[PDB]
């Protein structure tokens, strides 16, 4: 009896679904369909304007992220940046590419359980949303991170 | 005391563990037996419980059991059982070192086809046994509130062994079952594919028989001349195709 | 194979007095040899400070055999002899009958002797004579030995006297 | 405590999976079945990497592995 | 095949006194032998607190044979030695006859002595004379012991001694 | 090879008190010698100043063999023969007995023949009776010897008598 | 007493056993990322041999009895198939039993023997500790010497120093009756096993830059 785990090492249902409700009433986006979870953040929240630097309150919120990610018993991640159109398509993709790179960068710093993670960025190519009102303000320009439960 | 071996040993230098080992030593010499007693009679009420439980679940579902499991639909025309074969892939045989077999496929004959009368069912190859057993027989007893405790637990404990031996029963028999029922199929398939020579039935019939006091009518006699078996020709084999 | 002079465990379900020799059989609990029965009877000792049972006919089920391995029982978290059994069965029985029938030949005396300096003549009539014969037949049966009884559920522990195949 | 805490309580458990469910579709941290995936990383016990321990009888208590290897560190120290 | 030190159950229809031996028949009606039917006696111990049975005349049915398992029994639900009897048979009347011979003697003595400090005198007489024979004869007959009875209508189990095939 | 008469410790283990015999071990602790165990008996002195304990039936683990050299026990750091126990556990139980009924036999008759220069006279009756058959009682009681008692927790040291192999 | 040094001994050797037991499971990536041993297989999954070198040999057996030489090379062990690659952990891992059985012959009584029982404890403890990490060193210094042969095997092969193994594979067709078949028979076999050359000429020497 005592040999096997009751349950797996640091997960609790009870602060999953906590951090889930504090996460959504904060606004960071999580959908959960089947296995499939995905998290949506804006990046107004996260960068700088058009720029490839982090706040310093920033890394809290990425601190909360992988808290949540330490959560599950996942196989592999994918992490997309997307952004609203600014100068060029190669600049824009480039700034999300960096901004992909350097997310998934500290996240593979801290304890993720991950075997294989993917990042990309598109820029503004496929929009969420035609209400193109303000800058990076605007809630296209956003940062995804999905994953499938494995088991 | 024996992992924090260093406190745990300058505590037994005091003597009032070396007191203290005393009352626990006739729980080390008397509590001992009652233990695997408790486990046989959970045991017993566990198997006995669960074997009735998935008798009855079995019971419930029967039609779609003999639906899926149509012999009937599998007997030849001669009321011939098909045989069972065993198809092994990427076949790899270390005997000893400086030595190494290899082949891709193996077929392997495991019963041979014959005559039937009925055709069977999952019945006899899948229904539980059971009998009740009424007759708890009890040679020691508990007397203390502990005891009493730890004896329920044990008996908890060989509920959940009987419970998972029965699962280990059920799941015995579904894979014998899956295992003919595999062969059979895998035998129309090869002998469709002609990769399984037919078996091969004459009749000898013969008119009236008998003396004036006992006679019949009608003498068919019906004896298989040629067992079913593969064929080593490999030439005249017939692929298949998809669209 | 067991060594000469090992402890082992068992446990006795059969309870009677140490006043009839009989058949009384046994379960060893543990170790190698797993619900092996053992009969036997007990002997009797000198004094009422201990009680031990004499153990020998050691059959085990399985395959048909009988070994005749003697061993004796020690009293388990006291590593002594003493059997759990009262000691004080019949003491003040025989003690107070004695001491009845002698008061009664003592009144009968002294209070008849008292007469020189009808009911209290009839005390003296009744404890002088039925002193006389009680004191006799108490003096009989005073040699009455204080009896021990081996109890139904009780565990022993077991030394071994001699190796066994 | 309660595997499916702060959820509306267990339903069952899958045995394919190992896992039980909540009365919300969502797996609960706890295992049921032994057979399932846990992470075994440390683990107990002696002749470890070899053929196990010889189950004979010995005067020393020199502990031999079935592969041929001797365990002085599961033997006795003299 | 019946293994070493074993227990059975029986039927006991006939009873018996303690005091003549002689045939006394049981029946196994579970076990293995069905319609098995047992001769056998009894045997007096020192004291009346047990009672056993020597069983050993053993006729199994179906074939013309007896067979001769020398076994004993136990009492069911209880597995003790102890019989479904009273121990108390013959306690106080001998003590009231001893007494009242006792206290007649000490009557016609007393009283015929102490007349110095006509029907009373016949009281003397009859006391003085009828105490003393009763009392000899008393002397005589206090060595009875208390006997015991088996029931006719309780049943029993037996524990073997020895092997059959 | 042991050298004849030289002096090993050891740990007893299993204690008993000397009134009935029976097999006792003890365990070697130290030594070339490891695991030793040693059963044997004891023997009663003539008077209960010591105790020694016969220990010859040497049993060393690991092979199957038992021999027998004969060993006796003395006191562990204080190098003396005797035994850490209690001789006076039956002197003042008859003592006293004694004593006692001996001053009942002197009070009756004493206060008897005081009657020349009820109550009174029936402590004349009780003493004067039950005196003497507890007189002669203790009488026969007062040969009882105090015994002795070993511990379950003593350790020992224990000389050689000859060599072995 | 002495029981204190030997449960001191037990203890000691139990607990350090644990520790490093749990810092060979800290450490656990980089171990296999050291030793890899599929990099090393050849062609026909067979397992690569054991190579032994030795330099400056002087050997002397009494007067007028020395030997000298320069290199000597030694094939330890043979090489055969195998079907999957060795790790560390038949290597490494020590084995952990937990004695939970401290048996209380020798008892103190005095404040003198509390002492001389802790004293006895703590240099038991030391010593056990010290012969588990003696254990780790040999087992540690045994798989670096299978390692280094496996290497030396490798340059030398590269340096023209053995023959390399020569296996013959033989190919049939169906096999078997009409009841049990077999698709494509195959047999690998070995015909020459490794070995030094006793000709220096068809050496080839290098020289780096």
């Amino acid at each position: 009896v005592p040999k096997l785990p009751c349950r797996v090492d640091g997960a609790c249902d009870a602060t999953i679904i906590k951090m889930m409700t504090d996460l959504n009433k904060k606004g960071i986006k999580v959908a959960s369909v089947g296995q499939n979870y995905l998290i949506s953040i804006p990046a107004s929240a996260l960068f700088a304007d058009q720029s490839p630097r982090l706040n310093w309150a920033s890394y809290s919120l990425l601190n909360e992220i992988a808290a949540f990610l330490k959560q599950f018993r996942k196989i592999a991640i994918t992490v997309t940046s997307y952004s609203s159109k600014y100068v060029s398509v190669k600049r824009e993709r480039a700034l999300t590419l960096a901004r992909s790179r350097v997310v998934s960068e500290y996240l593979w710093s801290q304890g993720v359980d991950s075997r294989i993670i993917f990042t990309q960025g598109l820029g503004s190519d496929k929009p969420i949303t035609s209400y193109t009102l303000g800058g990076d303000r605007s809630p296209n320009a956003r940062v995804e991170i999905t994953f499938r439960r494995a088991v | 005391g024996d992992t924090g071996s260093l406190a745990g040993l300058q505590a037994m230098a005091d003597s009032k563990y070396t007191r203290a080992q005393k009352k626990q030593k006739m729980g080390k010499i008397r509590e001992m037996a009652l233990k695997e007693t408790a486990l046989s009679v959970g045991a017993q009420a566990g198997l006995a419980w669960r074997a009735k439980i998935i008798d009855e679940q079995l019971n419930k579902q029967a039609r779609n059991l003999d639906a899926i499991y149509d012999f009937n639909s599998l007997v030849l025309e001669h009321n011939i059982l098909p045989p069972v074969l065993l198809e092994g892939r990427n076949t790899l045989n270390l005997a000893d070192a400086q030595s190494i077999r290899i082949s891709d496929r193996t077929y392997k004959v495991a019963k041979q086809a014959h005559f039937i009368t009925t055709p069977p069912t999952w019945r006899q190859y899948l229904w539980m046994d059971y009998v009740k057993p009424e007759a708890p027989n009890v040679t020691l007893l508990p007397k203390t509130k502990a005891e009493k405790e730890i004896w329920c637990i044990y008996t908890e404990r060989g509920w959940k062994n009987g419970i998972d031996q029965a699962n280990t029963i059920l799941e015995e028999n579904i894979a014998r079952i899956k295992e003919d029922f595999g062969g059979m199929i895998l035998y129309r398939k090869l002998l469709a594919m002609n990769m399984v020579s037919p078996p091969y039935v004459s009749h000898t019939d013969l008119g009236v028989t008998g003396d004036g006091s006992e006679i019949h009518i009608d003498d068919r006699v019906l004896r298989i001349t040629a067992l079913p078996e593969l064929n080593v020709n490999s030439a005249e084999w017939r692929a298949a195709v998809a669209k | 194979i067991i060594k000469t002079g090992d402890i082992m465990f068992a446990v006795l379900d059969t309870s009677v007095n140490s006043d009839e020799p009989g058949p009384i059989l046994a379960t060893i609990v543990t170790g190698k040899l797993k619900g092996s029965k053992l009969i036997g009877s007990f002997n009797l000792p000198s004094n009422a400070d201990k009680m031990v049972i004499t153990f020998n006919t050691m059959s085990i089920p399985g395959a048909e055999k009988t070994i005749s391995i003697s061993a004796y029982a020690i009293d388990p978290n006291t590593a002594r002899t003493a059997l759990a059994s009262r000691t004080n069965h019949h003491y003040l029985m025989r003690y107070g009958s004695l001491f009845a029938s002698s008061f009664l030949q003592g009144f009968g005396n002294a209070f008849q002797s008292a007469n020189t300096t009808s009911t209290l003549e009839n005390a003296v009539i009744g404890l002088a004579t039925v002193g006389k014969a009680w004191s006799q037949q108490a003096q009989q049966l005073f040699n009455t030995p204080t009896t021990v009884e081996v109890y139904s559920g009780t565990g022993l522990g077991i030394l071994f006297t001699q190796d066994v195949t | 405590d309660g595997c499916c805490s702060k959820m509306g309580g267990i339903n069952y458990c899958d045995s394919s999976a190992g896992r039980l469910v909540c009365n919300n579709g969502f797996y609960s941290t706890c295992y049921c079945t032994r057979h399932a995936v846990m992470d075994l990383q440390f683990l107990m016990g002696c002749c470890l990497w070899h053929g196990g321990v010889y189950p004979q009888l010995n005067s020393s208590g020199l502990v031999v592995c079935n592969d041929g290897y001797v365990s002085e560190e599961c033997s006795l120290q003299k």
